[PDB]
Parts: structure tokens; sequence; C-alpha cells
């Protein structure tokens, strides 16, 4: 919606009902989203970083137009910003369409990229762990893809796949149930049949997944943004 | 990609499924949205990113994208279905949106349905301007094929006869009108003009005299 | 529930330019990309160009980019798409249609705008009764709406109130390059002793407004 950038948090709204754009902001510089004839300008290094989650659908890709601005005054980037969203999780892209020209400054050449530049949600902690996950993977271009994620906390393990894209298909494997610094649930694995993963838990009980993955094809690197929840 | 190429015509019977084809290289790269175009009506999207449905949509259609080709699909079709369907993506590599040419999609397997003709002679006030317009209307037909000819007593008239290329309407059959233009003198001086309408071997002929 | 409307039928000299406007009923398309979508006789689907509101800014196709100006008026809450220099390549339809997002498919449309660009002159119609029959089983009688251009001729029966059983035929384009249609009426043959029956015919390019009473024949 656009009301995710102009309406307060009501309570009673779908799922996860906020997340936070620092990770998308460049260094004191500017994100600007705008969707549904709404926009609203988020300065970095501010508190008022939060994009209210609560607003948008569930379990589906929302978008909002966006452009990176830094310090007169110059513009980086633009593109879709992308955000998929569960009940304790949320997984946020940019596809940047236009860049800043390296040589003529002031001036936007063409040029499209993925990245994944977002994480949140109610990460559990890797002590408060207590499943099967099946959900969305999704790059440029590309958000019919699908991701199914299993593993049993007791062996800790890690393994699933990455199909349904329209660009090749990827393996999620061998990988430890981890935990980072934040003392948070997170898997990190490697991937082939072609570079590497990494998973987040969310959820009082570990119910989704959210994370991003990585395919190597010859000389250009495809970041994949996947999430999942269980039953 | 930049160029879609729809086939401009597509044709299925009722309750198959209907397959219709957009055209890319590497339209797998693009997310394509798909719009249905009903006569005489905006067009109203029925695909969005691929294998989207939005709202009204009913469950029979769905699409894909895959290698060089888009689909959007329909399963079991309705007769209600008739219509022109486009794709579009957004060509990021010319900032432009492209739109596919259209395909026609024909539903198969509906009943040959017989015209409704309607034969006026020319008004009286346009006789008091000196002139004189016959009129013959086609209502209600299928196909849409049809032959009109016009007949001053029995001689055949071919002057001043303007016959409308067959519309399709709302139901997805077709109206036609024919207007045989006449001078009043012309219209006086015959026992009668008659509006002969042929469709699928059929014929209709209405006869107004000047004798009212 | 938002539905767009648009500016009404316009009739264009070449070389001249029209100004066409879309506003939303149940909302605004004030800070959502616009996008000017024509449609010329026999053709399909083409793109004009369309507000970007992030970039604060319009693009435009490469086929009249130079010529074409979208923007939008937050004052009257209206958008508008303007073409100059036109030619008669340029008759179509032209729809604008909102989306959420610059590269965002368009779920909103409104009902199109015809423009006609001719050298030929505007012309209103003559229009006259054609008395009901009922030959062909109900009655029939209409309206003869002859030589006018271009088109849309729009027509009603009983300022509106009249719709049940009415058929306005496509018009042709005869040889002399004007239009013709006529409206029937299917009524019940009985009633016609009782029952007034007005066509209102309405040619906005010509502005032309005609009331006919078709009063059934003499005899």
């Amino acid at each position: 919606l656009a009301d995710a950038l102009t309406a307060p948090l009501d309570h009673k709204d779908k799922g996860l009902k906020s997340l936070t754009l620092e990770d998308s902001i460049p260094q004191n510089g500017t994100l600007t989203l705008s969707a549904q004839g709404a926009e609203k300008t988020f300065k970095a290094g501010d508190k008022d970083n939060s994009l209210n989650t609560g607003k948008l659908k569930n379990d589906k890709i929302s978008r909002f137009d966006f452009v990176q601005k830094i310090e007169q005054t110059i513009t980086l980037a633009s593109g879709e910003f992308q955000i998929y969203k569960q009940n304790h999780s949320a997984v946020v892209a940019l596809q940047i369409e236009k860049i800043n020209n390296p040589d003529k400054t002031d001036s936007l050449i063409n040029q499209r990229s993925f990245l994944v530049s977002g994480l949140g949600g109610e990460h559990t902690a890797f002590n408060q762990l207590p499943a099967e996950y099946h959900g969305k993977a999704f790059s440029s271009d590309d958000p019919n893809g699908r991701l199914h994620y299993s593993i049993d906390f007791t062996k800790k393990q890690g393994y699933g796949r990455i199909e349904h894209l329209k660009t090749l298909e990827v393996e999620l494997a061998a990988a430890e149930l981890k935990a980072d610094e934040k003392s948070h649930a997170v898997i990190l694995g490697d991937t082939r049949y072609k570079g590497t993963y990494h998973l987040a838990l969310f959820g009082d009980r570990a119910q989704e997944i959210a994370g991003s993955a990585t395919v190597k094809i010859g000389e250009k690197v495809h970041e994949i943004g996947i999430a999942g929840k269980q039953k | 990609s930049y160029v879609l190429t729809q086939p401009p015509s597509l044709s299925v019977a009722p309750g198959k499924t209907a397959t219709l084809t957009c055209g890319g290289n590497n339209i797998a790269g693009k997310t394509v949205h798909w719009y249905q175009q009903r006569p005489g009506q905006a067009p109203v999207l029925v695909i969005s990113y691929d294998s989207d449905r939005p709202s009204g949509i009913p469950e029979r259609f769905s699409g894909s994208n895959s290698a060089n080709t888009a689909t959007l699909t329909i399963s079991r079709v309705e007769a209600g279905d008739e219509a022109d369907y486009y794709c579009q993506v957004w060509d990021r590599n010319s900032d432009h949106w492209v739109f596919g040419g259209g395909t026609k999609l024909t539903v198969l397997g509906q009943p040959k349905a017989a015209p409704s003709v309607t034969l006026f002679p020319p008004s009286s006030e346009e006789l008091q301007a000196n002139k004189a317009t016959l009129v013959c209307l086609i209502s209600d037909f299928y196909p849409g094929a049809v032959t009109v000819a016009w007949k001053a007593d029995s001689s055949p008239v071919k002057a001043g006869v303007e016959t409308t290329t067959p519309s399709k309407q709302s139901n997805n059959k077709y109206a036609a009108s024919s207007y045989l233009s006449l001078t009043p003198e012309q219209w006086k001086s015959h026992r009668s003009y008659s509006c002969q309408v042929t469709h699928e071997g059929s014929t209709v002929e209405k006869t107004v005299a000047p004798t009212e | 529930e938002v539905q767009l409307v648009q500016s009404g039928a316009e009739v264009k000299k070449p070389g001249s330019s029209v100004k066409v406007s879309c506003k939303a009923s149940g909302g605004t398309v004030i800070d959502y990309p616009i996008t000017w979508v024509r449609q010329a006789p026999g053709q399909g689907l083409e793109w004009v160009g369309g507000f970007v509101p992030l970039f604060r800014t319009s693009n435009y196709g490469q086929k009249f980019q130079g010529r074409v100006t979208i923007t939008a008026d937050k004052s009257t809450s209206t958008a508008s798409m303007e073409l100059n220099s036109l030619t008669s390549e340029d008759t179509a339809i032209y729809y604008c249609a909102r989306g959420d997002t610059a590269m965002g498919p368009f779920d909103y449309w409104g009902q199109g705008t015809l423009v006609t660009v001719s050298s030929a002159s505007t012309k209103g119609p003559s229009v006259f009764p054609l008395a009901p029959s009922s030959k062909s089983g109900t009655a029939a009688l209409g309206c003869l709406v002859k030589d006018y251009f271009p088109e849309p001729v729009t027509v009603s029966w009983n300022s509106g109130a009249l719709t049940s059983g009415v058929h306005t035929f496509p018009a042709v384009l005869q040889s002399s390059g004007l239009y013709s249609l006529s409206s029937v009426v299917t009524v019940p043959s009985s009633s016609l002793g009782t029952q007034t029956y007005i066509c209102n015919v309405n040619h906005k390019p010509s502005n032309t407004k005609v009331d006919k009473r078709v009063e059934p024949k003499s005899c």
C-alpha cells in the first residue's frame, strides 16, 4: 500500500507491523520511496527509518518506486523497492534500474542490478529454539520462484531447494544452524545444483525463515531473496 | 523483450484450453502483464507480473513466462472469453512501455444466428427536403458475413448503395446496415424497392413501395 | 473502486493540437503514474508516454517525443495529455491508465476519448424520423442520422427513459466522406396510439442537438 509510508501503526494489522530501512539508505544519504499516489523520503541516520510493514499484504511482494541520493547533491540509483512480508519476517530487495554515470555525474545511465538490502522481523533466539518450510524466492523480473527448505533442530543441519525461477531453477546444501553475534538463529550454507547462501529464522516458534542466496553464473552473481513459513 | 510477438488470431473450442502466446527475445528476463479487451470497452488487466491474478479475474485464467515465451492460458473457455488479448512489458533498454500486437481470440462452436432484417422507406420529411434514403438494418446474426442487394422492381441497383462491414456487437453476434440513397423522383417512379439479405445460404427480402 | 473519466470527444484540423484530460472518481490521479495509451482504427494498443512522479517528469514514446506533453494539475485535480502538430494518423481513442508504480501494470483505465484529426469540414446531421411499420414480431420505429462528420453521434430516446428494446447501429462511412447511422426501437404495436417517442441526437463535434418526434404514418 501507500499507507505503509503515511499511516500510524495500528496494532490490528495483518502481520509484521513495521520494518526498518537503515540498510537501504546510503551512508549520509536519502532513500525516497513512492507508490499508490503517496511518497515519503527517508533521511539517513534518523530514527524515523521505519516502514509500516503492517499495511502491506502478507505473503506477497509489495513494490515501491525508489531513488538513492547523497550530498551540492547527487542521485545514486533508482528502480523498484521490493518487500516480501510474512507474519514475523520480511525480506527487501532493490531492483536498481538506473545508476549514476561513472563519468558524467548529474547523469544516470541505464543499468539493472538486484541486491538484497534488508532482513528483519522478530528473530528467534538461538537458545530459545524449539519443521518444514515452503515459500517464495525472487530475483529481478522473476518473482514467481519458489523455495522449500526443511531441517530439524536436533541434528542442527541444513538443506533445501530453489526451483521455479525463469533463469536456472539452486541447491541449498549442507548447512549448520549457528548463532550470529545478536544471539539469533541463523543458517549459513553453500549452494550448487553456485555460490553461498544464508538463512535467518524468525517467529515465536521459528514459524518462518527469510534470507538470501547467491548464484555464480559466469562472471555475474545473481542475488536471490528467499522467505518461507511452516505448515 | 522489446519486440512482443502475439499471433493475430487464435481459435478455441468451448471448454477446451486456450493458449495465448507472446514472444520475446528472452522475455523470461521481463515480467509481463496481460489485458483483455471486449468490443467497445476499455482494457481490463487479467494477469500481472507473469503469473499473478488480480481481484475479479476467474481462476481459469493464469499466466507463465519462460525462455522466449510468455503464455496467457485460459482453461475451459466460455463464449464471453472472445476478446482481444494484449501482452505488455516495460523495456528498460529503451525506457518504453511495449504492447504486443494483440491476439483476437475466436471461440468456436457458436451456433448460427439468422439476421433480423427491418426495412424503412424514405421519410416524408426527407422527401420534403428533396432527398430519399432507403434504410435496411440487419441485426443479431452469426457468422458475421452478409450479402446485401437492392432492387428497384426487379432490376439490381448498385449506384448509391453504402453498406457497412458487419460489426461484432455485445453478445458476439453481428450488426450491419445498408443505405440506398435516391432521388425522390427515382423513388417515386418504381412500384417497389427491395432489400435482399443473404446469410449462410438463407435469404430475407423486404419490399416497400412509394404507394406507402 | 476508483474510476478514471476522460475529457470527451474531439475534432481537429491537421496541425492543430489536442489536450485530453483525465480525473478519478473514487480517488485521485495526482502523484500517481498516469499513462496515455492510444488505439487507432483497425489497430491496437500503443504507448504515448506517462508521468513518473518520483523523477517528477514524463516519459514519452519515441514516436511523439517533441510534440507531446503529459502533465497534471493538482488545482483542477486532473491529468492531461497534449499532442501538437496533429495529423490524420493521430485519429484514435486515447485512454488514460493509472498504475501504482512506474513499472507497475495499468490496473485502472479511463473510458477513452475519440480524437478525430481531419482536414474535412465538420458537418452536423440531418435527423429524419422512421415511422413504425411492424413488417418485421413487434413494431419498429427509429431515427436516421444522415450525412454527418465526423464520429461520434450519441443517441438516446425520451431523454434516456426509453432504453428497453433500442438498438443504435454502427455508422457507415459512405463514399462521400460522410457518416450515417440509425437508431431503432422495437415497441409493442398496440401502444402506438398512446406512447410518444423522441430520439435525442447529440453531435458534439458540430455542437448540434436534435430532438425528433417519431409519430406513426398518417395514411
